């Protein structure tokens, strides 16, 4: 069966007190967690898929004046159209060029998908690292 | 399909058009623009490719025109085939 990330649900979270340089840290440790500013706006909103979730998150990035600040026009139009910004040449891994949302717990062992405290902003190189090649 | 073979079949105003499209995200999905930027790189040979557009080097002017007048200089410095006959 298709895994339960492409199905409708309610977004839950508190979120982390980040700073504007948050996008550089998505290739540290396990990724940078979702900011409190984006999570406040998504507090029990119904979403129809994870992608539909991802659209909103990225857009709250352009509507929050600190979060899209380090971006240039091309990444800034992206984010304000709901799509993931891209990575530096040390982080784009051939096909995988955009920022991805990834999780601290594996889905299959009880990972809460629509819960923002578990969703980490990752570069390609990091998503690939924890999910071991794939 | 209707793909170009390399940069040496764009005249500069067409390549300019492809970057303008890219730099405003003038399309409907993400999964287009990842393939448009991969086309930009493998056609012009330049190693950094995507990251030139997406994370500006301090000293360069980050707009479609300026990115193309960077590609112009790059090609002629290294001694490459250049664009089509403009």
């Amino acid at each position: 069966m298709e895994s339960k990330r492409n199905k409708p649900g309610k977004a839950t979270g508190k979120g982390k007190p980040v700073g504007d340089k948050w996008l550089d840290d998505a290739g540290k440790d396990s990724g940078a967690p979702i900011p409190d500013r984006i999570a406040d706006k998504l507090r029990d909103k119904e979403f129809k898929s994870f992608d539909d979730f991802r659209k909103a998150v990225w857009e709250e990035v352009s509507k929050d004046p600190e979060l899209s600040k380090n971006l240039n026009p091309s990444n800034k139009s992206s984010v304000s159209k709901g799509y993931s910004p891209f990575t530096p040449k040390n982080q784009q891994v051939g096909g995988r060029k955009v920022y991805e949302l990834h999780h601290d717990k594996p889905i299959s062992q009880g990972g809460e998908v629509y819960d923002m405290d578990n969703i980490r902003v990752t570069t390609p190189k990091r998503h690939i690292d924890i999910h071991r090649g794939k | 399909m209707e793909l170009k073979h390399s940069i040496s079949d764009y005249t500069e105003a067409e390549f300019l058009q492809l970057v303008t499209t890219i730099c405003n995200a003038d399309t409907s999905s993400e999964e287009e623009l990842v393939k448009l930027v991969t086309h930009f790189e493998e056609m012009t040979e330049h190693p950094s490719g995507s990251d030139l557009i997406y994370y500006p080097k301090e000293g360069d002017d980050d707009s479609p025109s300026g990115i193309v007048n960077t590609v112009k200089q790059w090609r002629a410095a290294n001694g490459k085939s250049g664009f089509k006959q403009g």
